[PDB]
RNA sequence: AAAAUUUUAGGAAUAGUUAAUAAUAAUUUAUAAUUUUGAUUAGAUUGUUUUGUUAAUGCUAUUAGAUGGGUGUGGAAAAAUAAAAAAAA
């Protein structure tokens, strides 16, 4: 239960903020329509942090697609055809939440990745085991089914008939 | 009504012991000398051995080693059928043995009866299969089995099959060996290789002539 | 819990019920697990008055002396297999003296076809050790209809008291694999002409007329007079 | 009495039947105090020496290597070639059950636990000289509050202190 | 406790209990119907504590309303007579 | 596999990673192929215990006929490939867009 | 779950057990025997200052004489009189 | 029931504590998914009091 | 008053049993100084014991482990012309010298190193021992004798013990081996015979070992000792990547949970010989890894080897970050004495599930910790991660660099 | 389940008669379904040839919700009682029943009965929840009397100094001690309110 | 009757008739000259068959009996045995294990002479 | 887990020891720790505005309890014996 936080502290420090962009990357899927495959587009969002690389924004759409036929194969960021350099940040590209990211595949590979960093990851080191989601997409406040409330069984000083003074020094 | 605080844990569900007050106290120097003596006393070992602590059984290791030391109560076989006795308990009677025997290994004990006590020892190895290792017989089992009791002369035993047999465990008795037991018949097997009625007594009077 | 009595109604501990929980109360102890259970003193303890007048041997001796005359030996062996089969049948008892050991065939307890109870064991596969009334068998369970997707063990498979009737179309060879039954609701289409429900859930059996009156007659209402 | 009580604790310690027993024989026979009901037959009669098993193997060649191998007489050994591959299964069992540790022993054998020993100078008592290494007395021996009443001294400063 | 009749299954046994826990089919049925009769209380018993504990509730909803309103008078009080005397300290 | 295309469950080959990373990648992977061909550096264990070919009722029933179960176990015992052979075609209704279309004996 | 039980007392399911409404008596002869109506563990604390958890009242077994029947004469006033408090 | 997201805020207020306002927050939004919405009022009112 | 002063009282020393006694004695003082019981002892500065000893309570917490190594050195100047005679058929082997000598450089290690006021003799004795003329004689007699280093693993711990004798006493390695395996080269250092003559290891931690030998046996000289490639790519010495090849073994590395006994301190040795690997032939990875294909077979192995070591390493990496003091993060020893195995099988189980001593097999097996990164791990870390890397990479957006940061700077907040 | 749930409505209301071999196939055995599919499928079910194929049909979807662990509702058990005269499938169990009639018929005879309808204090409500009385019943006291040596008390006693002399106190205790602390052996005013309940209270 | 600490059998002359004793309350079993046990057994009998409860209990006393031999200390239906001070063959003065006479008990039976001889004569 | 409060008519030394620690399971570091404001040991020794007395903040009494080698079982050793604490119809 070591939480690193032994006191109440009701206010959001600057540690934990992020500024963040709302980054929506394109897929191109097919689909089976009754005369055969037809390509469509498939969109995930993300939120990428501004002083990130595009190689970081691919590992966040592996990370956050929770999709077992999108992330399949060895993809590759572009914008209008031209392919994305991997070690540049996306303020050296100016892109925005306008900007029109798409995935290209290559189907022939098979793409073996290694989650061992957790989906809600940040710098308090606070992540649940359970959690099965992204932290941007689960609610802020929820009713806790897992616990159960407990009352106050142990009187301190007063046990019965007549409450004199009902030992409140103790 | 239960162990569980009376004794110590890793005699839990435990059954069938001598007395299993004695290995709580086994740990008294006064008793642990009674342990390493008991072990000599039961032989097998070449230096002086303690059961462990959490063990009141022997051993796994030291009862097969005492179980294939021990010497059989027949010692000097003179009959090849008495050699097959004790090559039926180094295979199907063994220490924690897994294999079972098999309806043709029983005939081949029923093949070698030469002497009256013969039988007693095939039809005993008839009973373990029957009752001990709950084995189906084959379709030509009877037809050994009576076979195995006409060389030793003995017929009261061979009709004492068909009164009851499935206690036996016969479950294919042909209609020939049922008609020469019971006297309807008087013989009970043709000869594919000989063509003549069997036993030898009534081939005189049924084939006066030999055919191949 | 996961299923209590009645849910939480603690006037009496009576109302709770002999056990709180199907699951086991504690969890260093897993035999504690709920289950149906078989009585195995009756059943287990043989009627050892079939072999009065009959000599039997012990497995180690194998001495000249010790043995018996032939006879001797067939009776023997025939008291034995009575003791054997005295109380009951058992699974490796009625399962050797069948084709391809039994396996696709109907096993059932005595009280699992009586009363509003229906189930019975398709049996897979049956593991033989040396003393061939005991080991372990397997099968699919069969409860009203339903049937379970994967093999079980069949507990209290040794404990006689067993029934099959046998089926040459039910019979597996050993080639092939077993298969499972077919669960009445959702593989084969729902037939009341085939197979019509002794009993469902919210379902109790009417009341016996002599057991209505045996208990009037013990609290008193019934006149019973000798 | 004192020297065959410890001796004995020492061989079965040091894992010694043979030594134990004929040690326990040995006082039955001299009539040492204590020791004239434990007498215990000799199972090693026909067996020898555990000494002069050693150098006969180092130097009648299948009983060379099996005279060590104790038998009941209803016992016969197995060929040589498996007996010779069963002896050496035994050995590396019974080191196998001798390495694990019992857990709530301090590594200690059942003979030195609760073994404290002070002479008898320490518990109200003087010099005597047929008590050689004479344990101290237990505590119940003298009980306080029969000596000497409530809130009142008693002359024995360190007697209940082991 | 549970009752052991008469004419339960008896454990033709030296080496135990000499009376098993098996039952009569007409046991069961008896069985049952005590359940029954229990039940009807054990439901009444259980329907008087959710009552009783809603009741316990509503009551302390509402007299913490009343000490809640009460004790924000006495401490707006107190703090004004506090912070009068450290104006004057 | 009958309903719905899943990606990576049908392939032309066996996966040809180098033998160095052949205990990091292959555990937990799955992949169907055309016929009975088994991957070189095993030893080839056929399951023949009717003990463990019972848990293959349902799958043989209801799905296709299990005709062959191996255990391949390499040189050095540290990862295994449990090899089944089915035989077409199936009992149960396959998509179009299914993955088992593309299988030549799963369609046939 | 102990060697030895308490063959005088057993109860259910260990200690401390589930809080129950006792009746619990005094040491004392029954003419002046009285009852407290107490709310404590399955199994008693013996070990504890605190040896129950709460006191609902006592019941006097004893009836006593209506003191108060001139009062308001009702129907059945009279009769003897049980004392508890609850 | 949910009447006792009602009464962990008030025992809360009768211990002398100050409820802070992931207290409210989590009150209200717990009578709003059980349908109270008077009660999720009245924890504003008793926030309103405070 | 040790045995071996009952042994040197003026007898024959040229005697071989009287040789061979005296050697296990000398063995049996330096082990059971070394495997001494220490959880009582202490050794503060009292003023009291200023014109005596420690006090007759206080002998066995005080006087004890001083005495006794003062006792191993005043033995150790008498009998180490006995059991390691000097240079010019001998008494001794090379097994047993060895096993002596490693016991002695184990208590000399451990030595007392606090001088008291107390102490009568000179501090110098204080200090610990040195071993170079014995460790010559005992390469002498290793090198006299053929296949003193086998395949087996206890050889492969020689052999780590006895590189670890050559790097600590400024012995070259060379005299372990014949010297027509060195004939042909005019100098040769410690850490190019480690790596030209390293057996395949079985486990990792015996290849942390052999990986924490190469790098401190060449200090400077760590560029001339892993170099196998030009400046251009082209591979020059294929001896040096034949050796590098199976030290990375796949009987070692190959698993994925390979690392799950590596401690935070052997990381950074993992991860410290891939980058000195990476930093010396950075002209052949850079060229070989990205798109070309090559014929060797060799090349191809240990490209294989190096990808899987490092993957494996930066896995290792982010499991004790984002997963610290886990039960996934736990280590422990190699072949550890787990005795809740030994305790169920040395008993009678008549049902299985009932597990005998389980409450304390279960929480207790031969060195079992909670891992997590320290601050003088994560900072050695932080800077190996980013030299896993290349030059043209940007350190920024690293994403493990980042988070070793932000930990160091969340914990020491 | 909720998108699998309109369609086999949509196959109950058209009338085709297959929507149970769309739940048998899709929804059974790889779906936590609730009850209220069934609430569509009886309706399925009713609309069968043969009454003994519509029985059958509720026992096995009554089987159903035993196995898969999925409780019939309020509404579907309120739909098979409605045809209890022609399927006589039993819907409730053998102890709801007989709750069920002693608390129907107790609560119509107690609904009827004039005399017990009165209010009664001790079953209606519950006058005080809060762990410290309303108003002050005059203790503590806060002081020692004679033969008291001990005070303060300390652990679980309300008295914080002596009754009639002590050592020379500062501060707060000062003013505690002989202005500000409790005493209820005043004989003319009791121990003083907060303010402002004691301006109203001065008389 | 079902207990042995409590003889219900053995008072069926303090009872004239069938309601006698159904309407005697425990002080008219007191001064009828029963002990405690008993009278509580005889009125908790009687209190049971008035609620519709017919005394139909197993009778405990051989059960009991058989559990009474052992050395529990809380009669709690255990089994534990006594131990003596010599359980192991060698210490009663028997020297070693005996050995069985390997030439009496492979001789040839009487029957199996009998059979022999009968061979004899009818192979002849 | 913490604070806190004992006594000796002839008053002196104490220690499996104190803190740090990448150290579970301490091979290291230190000018370490208790004590004349009364320690350790030895003697007496359950404590407790509940008892008694008196004008008395004085003097004088006490019977709630606990228990590192009997069994690593059990949630917890409290387990070799207790008129109830009614112990699963
Ligand atoms: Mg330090």
């Amino acid at each position: 239960h070591d939480t690193d936080r032994h006191y109440w502290r009701a206010v959001t420090d600057d540690p934990r903020v992020q500024h963040l962009i709302p980054l929506r990357i394109r897929f191109k899927i097919f689909t089976w329509v009754t005369s055969g495959w037809e390509q469509r587009m498939q969109v995930v969002q993300i939120m990428a942090p501004k002083d990130s690389t595009i190689a970081q924004v691919k590992d966040l759409v592996i990370v956050e697609n929770q999709s077992p036929y999108l992330c399949v194969s060895s993809f590759h960021l572009a914008i209008d055809g031209k392919e994305l350099d991997p070690q540049k940040t996306l303020g050296e590209y100016g892109i925005t939440e306008q900007s029109q990211i798409d995935a290209i595949e290559q189907n022939d590979h098979l793409l073996h990745r290694d989650d061992e960093r957790p989906r809600d990851w940040t710098v308090d080191e606070i992540t649940a085991e359970d959690v099965k989601r992204s932290p941007y997409k689960e609610m802020e406040m929820q009713p806790l089914q897992n616990l159960a409330p407990r009352y106050e069984a142990r009187p301190k000083g007063y046990f019965g008939r007549t409450y004199y003074s009902g030992m409140k020094q103790s | 009504a239960s162990l569980r605080y009376r004794r110590p844990y890793w005699m839990m569900f435990l059954k069938g012991v001598d007395n299993w007050k004695i290995y709580t106290v086994i740990q008294q120097p006064d008793h642990q000398r009674t342990e390493m003596l008991y072990q000599a006393w039961l032989g097998g070992l070449d230096r002086p051995y303690t059961r462990p602590k959490c063990m009141a059984n022997q051993p796994l290791w030291l009862s097969k080693k005492r179980h294939m030391l021990r010497k059989e109560r027949l010692d000097g076989p003179e009959t090849p059928l008495e050699k097959y006795v004790l090559e039926w308990h180094k295979k199907f009677h063994s220490f924690q043995g897994t294999e079972r025997p098999t309806p043709d290994d029983l005939h081949t004990a029923l093949d070698l009866v030469e002497r009256p006590l013969d039988l007693s020892y095939a039809l005993q190895l008839l009973g373990q299969c029957r009752n001990l290792n709950n084995i189906r017989f084959a379709k030509e089992t009877f037809l050994v089995f009576l076979e195995a009791c006409l060389r030793v002369g003995r017929r009261d035993c061979a009709e004492y099959a068909l009164e009851h047999a499935e206690p036996l465990g016969f479950w294919f008795i042909d209609e020939d060996h049922r008609r020469y037991l019971q006297g309807e018949q008087t013989w009970y097997k043709l000869s594919p290789l000989d063509n003549l009625y069997y036993p030898v007594e009534e081939n005189a009077k049924l084939n006066e002539g030999r055919k191949p | 819990r996961a299923d209590p009595l009645n849910g939480g109604s603690s006037m009496t501990l009576g109302s709770k019920g002999s056990k709180l929980s199907p699951e086991p109360h504690r969890r260093r102890m897993p035999w504690t697990a709920a289950k149906e259970y078989v009585p195995g003193v009756v059943l287990n303890a043989r009627d050892k008055m079939v072999l009065d007048g009959v000599q039997l041997l012990d497995i180690e001796s194998i001495d000249r002396a010790s043995q018996l005359d032939p006879l001797e030996v067939l009776r023997a062996v025939v008291a034995t297999r009575e003791y054997n089969i005295s109380t009951g049948k058992n699974i490796f008892q009625l399962a050797s003296q069948a084709t391809y050991n039994g396996r696709g065939q109907r096993f059932y307890r005595k009280e699992w076809q009586e009363g509003t109870y229906d189930k019975y064991v398709t049996l897979s596969a049956i593991d033989f050790d040396r003393d061939g009334n005991k080991g372990t068998a397997y099968g699919y369970i069969t409860f009203h209809g339903e049937t379970t997707t994967r093999p079980v063990q069949v507990d209290f498979a040794d404990v006689p008291g067993w029934y099959m009737d046998f089926v040459e179309e039910r019979a597996v060879p050993f080639t092939g694999i077993v298969p499972p039954p077919p669960s009445i609701g959702t593989d084969v289409p729902v037939d009341p002409h085939s197979y019509r429900l002794k009993a469902y859930p919210y379902y109790d059996a009417p009341n016996p007329p002599e057991f209505v009156e045996r208990l009037l007659k013990d609290r008193g209402v019934l006149p019973d007079t000798p | 009495p004192t020297m065959v009580k410890f001796y004995h604790d020492c061989l079965v310690r040091n894992n010694r039947p043979r030594e134990a027993s004929s040690l326990m024989r040995l006082a039955a026979e001299r009539g040492v105090h204590g020791y004239e009901d434990k007498w215990e037959a000799d199972v090693y009669k026909g067996r020898p020496l555990d000494s002069e098993v050693m150098n006969e193997s180092e130097g009648q060649a299948s009983s060379l290597a099996f005279a060590s191998l104790m038998l009941r007489g209803d016992q016969r050994p197995l060929p040589e070639n498996l007996q010779a591959l069963l002896e050496e299964e035994t050995t590396r069992n019974i080191e196998a059950e001798r390495s694990v540790p019992v857990p709530f022993s301090a590594g200690l054998h059942a003979t030195e636990i609760n073994s404290v020993f002070r002479p008898r100078v320490y518990r109200q008592l003087w010099y005597k000289w047929q008590h050689i290494a004479n344990r101290y007395r237990p505590t119940a021996a003298l009980k306080r509050r029969q000596l000497a009443p409530r809130d009142s001294p008693t002359g024995i400063p360190g007697f209940y202190r082991i | 406790r549970q009752i052991r009749p008469y004419y339960n299954l008896p454990s033709k046994s030296e080496h135990g209990r000499k009376m098993t826990g098996f039952l009569t089919p007409y046991r069961h049925w008896m069985w049952k119907q005590n359940e029954l009769w229990r039940n009807v209380h054990e439901a009444q018993f259980e329907h008087l504590r959710r009552v009783y504990k809603r009741q316990w509730l509503e009551s302390f909803r509402v007299n913490a309303d009343e000490y809640i309103y009460k004790y924000n008078i006495t401490k707006a009080a107190q703090l004004a007579q506090w912070e009068c005397e450290m104006k004057e300290q | 596999a009958a309903s719905s295309p899943v990606p990576h469950i049908i392939g032309s080959k066996h996966i040809d990673v180098p033998r160095e990373h052949r205990l990091r990648l292959l555990p937990g992977m799955l992949y169907l192929l055309d016929g009975d061909t088994l991957p070189g550096e095993f030893t080839i264990n056929r399951v023949l215990d009717p003990t463990a070919l019972q848990y293959y009722g349902r799958l043989s029933s209801q799905i296709v006929t299990v005709e062959a179960v191996r255990m391949l176990v390499p040189d050095d015992l540290r990862l295994l490939c449990n090899c089944i052979t089915f035989k077409g075609p199936l009992h149960l209704p396959v998509a179009p867009y299914a993955s088992l279309a593309s299988l030549r004996g799963a369609s046939q | 779950a102990r060697a030895v039980i308490k063959r005088r007392s057993p109860q259910l399911w260990g200690a401390p057990g589930a809080p129950i409404i006792r009746m619990r008596g005094h040491h004392v002869v029954w003419k002046f025997q009285s009852y407290d109506l107490v709310v404590e563990h399955t199994h008693k604390r013996r070990n504890s200052d605190i040896r129950l958890l709460h006191y609902l009242g006592k019941h006097c077994p004893h009836p006593q004489k209506s003191l108060w029947s001139p009062d308001t004469p009702v129907a059945q006033d009279r009769h003897l009189f049980m004392l508890t408090t609850v | 029931i949910p009447q006792e997201a009602l009464h962990w805020l008030l025992r809360m207020i009768v211990d002398n504590f100050n409820p802070q306002h992931v207290h409210y927050i989590a009150a209200m939004k717990t009578l709003q998914s059980a349908g109270e919405l008077d009660m999720a009022r009245d924890v504003w009112k008793i926030m309103e009091r405070q | 008053p040790s045995p071996v002063d009952e042994c040197l009282r003026g007898g024959s020393s040229l005697d071989k049993r009287l040789i061979q006694e005296v050697r296990e004695r000398f063995v049996s003082f330096c082990r059971e100084y070394v495997l001494m019981d220490t959880s009582g002892m202490k050794s503060t500065i009292l003023s009291t014991e200023l014109n005596a000893g420690p006090d007759y309570e206080h002998y066995d917490r005080r006087l004890r482990r001083k005495r006794h190594w003062l006792a191993i050195r005043h033995r150790f100047e008498d009998v180490r012309y006995v059991i390691w005679p000097d240079v010019v058929n001998p008494s001794l082997t090379a097994g047993e010298m060895l096993e002596a000598l490693l016991w002695l450089d184990a208590a000399s290690t451990f030595c007392v190193r606090k001088v008291h006021p107390s102490d009568l003799g000179d501090k110098s004795e204080f200090l610990p021992l040195d071993l170079q003329r014995e460790v010559e004689v005992v390469a002498c007699h290793a090198r006299r004798d053929l296949d003193f280093f086998d395949p087996s693993a206890t050889s492969l711990e020689q052999f780590t013990a006895c590189a670890a004798l050559c790097v600590n006493h400024r012995v070259p390695f060379s005299l372990f081996f014949p010297a027509q395996d060195v004939c042909g080269d005019a100098s040769v250092s410690t850490g190019q015979c480690i790596v030209a003559n390293a057996p395949s290891p079985h486990t990792a931690l015996g290849a942390v070992r052999i990986m924490a030998l190469i790098s401190e046996g060449s200090g400077s000289d760590i560029g001339k000792t892993i170099m196998f490639s030009d400046a251009f790519g082209a591979v020059t010495r294929f001896g040096i990547l034949r050796g590098l090849s199976r030290v990375m073994s796949v009987e070692a590395f190959g698993c994925k949970d390979a690392l799950e006994n590596v401690n935070e301190s052997e990381l950074c040795i993992i991860l410290h010989f891939c980058a000195e690997v990476r930093e010396q032939n950075a002209a052949f990875f850079r060229r070989y890894e990205a798109s070309e294909e090559d014929s060797d077979p060799q090349q191809v192995s240990f490209l294989a080897k190096y990808q899987q070591l490092s993957q494996i390493a930066l896995a290792r990496c982010k499991r004790l970050l984002y997963h610290p003091d886990s039960p996934r993060a736990q280590v422990m020893s190699e072949d550890g004495y787990i005795p809740l195995v030994e305790l169920q099988r040395h008993a009678e189980g008549t049902n299985k599930a009932a597990l005998i001593h389980y409450n304390l097999g279960i929480r207790s097996a031969q060195g079992m910790r909670r891992v997590a990164l320290g601050a003088q791990s994560s900072a050695r870390l932080a800077e190996l991660v980013s030299r896993l890397e290349e030059a043209s990479a940007r350190v920024s957006g690293n994403t493990l660099v980042n988070d070793l940061v932000h930990h160091l700077s969340h914990k020491a907040a | 389940a909720d998108m699998h749930l309109q369609v086999v409505e949509t196959m109950v209301g058209c009338g085709t008669m297959k929507a149970n071999d769309y739940f048998v196939r899709n929804v059974l055995r790889q779906f936590s379904w609730d009850s209220r599919f069934l609430e569509a499928l009886y309706v399925e079910y009713r609309r069968q040839d043969d009454v003994d194929m519509w029985a059958e049909l509720t026992k096995r979807a009554l089987v159903w919700t035993a196995r898969y662990n999925a409780p019939a509702s309020e509404r579907l058990r309120r739909l098979i009682e409605d045809d209890y005269d022609t399927i006589r499938v039993q819907t409730r169990t053998f102890r709801e029943l007989a709750v069920f009639q002693f608390r129907d018929v107790e609560e119509r005879r107690h609904s009827r009965d004039v005399v017990n309808e009165l209010p009664n204090p001790w079953y209606d409500y519950v006058a005080h929840a809060l762990p410290f009385p309303d108003r002050d019943a005059g203790y503590p006291d806060e002081y020692g009397d004679l033969g008291q040596w001990r005070a303060p008390g300390g652990p679980g006693s309300p008295v914080r100094g002596p009754g009639y002399y002590a050592p020379p106190m500062e501060g707060e205790h000062q003013r505690g001690y002989t202005a500000e602390w409790r005493d209820l052996r005043n004989p003319m005013r009791p121990p003083e309110f907060p303010t402002p309940w004691e301006r109203k209270y001065r008389q | 009757d079902i207990h042995r600490l409590r003889p219900t059998s053995d008072f069926k002359a303090s009872f004239k008739d069938w309601n006698d004793l159904f309407t005697c309350d425990k002080r008219q079993l007191r001064v009828r000259g029963i002990p405690r046990m008993t009278r509580d057994a005889i009125r908790t009998a009687v209190q049971a068959f008035q609620n519709g409860n017919p005394p139909e209990r197993f009778d405990t006393k051989e059960e009991w009996l058989y559990y009474k031999q052992f050395k529990t200390v809380d009669y709690s239906y255990r089994v534990i045995p006594e131990l003596p001070e010599k359980y192991r063959p060698h210490q009663s003065g028997i020297d070693q294990a005996p050995l069985p006479d390997y030439r009496e008990i492979n001789k040839m039976p009487q029957w199996a002479e009998c059979e022999e001889r009968r061979q004899s004569k009818k192979t002849v």
